[PDB]
């Protein structure tokens, strides 16, 4: 009777809350810090470019 | 074939073991033919060795050095530019060819 409001419309950065397993999705917070060693066979020689 | 004018404009140079500089001519020569290009620089060395030159155009060369800077001199059928770039430190620390 007193559970107040439920996290799925409470929790911050506009996280989306789903159970089964207990996890947010496609929240919005902060930076993501990548790396990629993408494979050299797809640059093309700045001559033939 | 011999050119009349000739520019230089070398971009985002590395240097390195490998040919990690690229650098763009532009001439104006009185006819087309196969030029030879080469630098005269100690410290730098272009890949292309010739190139077909036309009338007027623009041909971008691969190209390698130590030196930091791209301040090399360049030859296109004898007629030379001082190019010039400050070239970037190698991304990878360690290539497979000296």
């Amino acid at each position: 009777n007193n559970s107040g409001r439920p996290l799925q419309e409470t929790a911050p950065f506009g996280c989306k809350i789903e159970v089964e397993p207990l996890r947010a999705s496609n929240c919005a917070y902060g930076h993501i810090p990548i790396s990629i060693d993408i494979p050299d066979a797809a640059f093309v020689r700045s001559s033939e470019s | 074939p011999t050119i009349l004018e000739v520019s230089c404009t070398v971009a985002d140079c590395i240097y390195s073991a490998d040919f990690g500089g690229s650098l763009t001519l532009q001439y104006k020569a009185d006819r087309e033919g196969h030029c030879p290009v080469h630098s005269h620089s100690t410290t730098a060395v272009l890949k292309e060795a010739t190139t077909h030159v036309t009338a007027v155009g623009s041909i971008t060369l691969h190209f390698s050095t130590s030196s930091p800077q791209a301040n090399f001199i360049v030859s296109l059928c004898g007629k030379k530019t001082t190019c010039n770039a400050e070239c970037k430190p190698p991304a990878d620390h360690i290539i497979g060819e000296p």
